[PDB]
């Protein structure tokens, strides 16, 4: 929950799960670029943010 | 290294280099060092950066 | 009399190390908003919001 760890601050959780590639779910309203660009999807950007 | 000393200047320099007051630091070391009671408050959020 | 035999010592020691004095400035320490701080039983401290 994005709410909770902006609240809480405690962002131990996320980073070990982000260090160890292990797989989840961020949920709360969050802002996307819409990129409609195939070269960009080839290239992994949406992994790179 | 070589050195010439008396047996006394010999004494105390050998004292001085056998019992030095420092002693080897890690993040370990400094988050043990923050208050306990301070560390598991969730108020506070500690990070070794 | 001055004799080299008893005067001729190997002094050892460390090659080199940093000492340090302030080891809580290696925490990066924050705080959660005052309106979400908690009391010890996980209660907000202020609740007539």
């Amino acid at each position: 929950n994005l709410e909770e760890l902006m609240r809480t601050g405690d962002y131990a959780q996320i980073t070990n799960m982000l260090l160890n590639n292990q797989p989840v779910a961020l949920v709360g309203a969050l802002p996307f670029i819409t990129d409609s660009s195939v070269i960009s999807l080839v290239a992994k950007l949406d992994a790179t943010v | 290294y070589p050195s010439i000393l008396h047996p006394i200047d010999h004494a105390f320099n050998e004292y001085f280099l056998q019992h030095q007051l420092v002693e080897p630091l890690n993040n370990d070391i400094i988050f043990n060092y923050i208050p306990e009671r301070i560390r598991n408050d969730v108020n506070y959020i500690l990070n070794m950066d | 009399q001055f004799d080299f035999r008893a005067s001729m010592h190997m002094l050892t020691s460390n090659l080199t190390f940093t000492v340090y004095s302030d080891l809580l400035a290696f925490v990066s320490a924050d705080t959660v908003e005052p309106i979400n701080a908690v009391a010890f039983d996980n209660m907000r401290i202020m609740n007539e919001l």
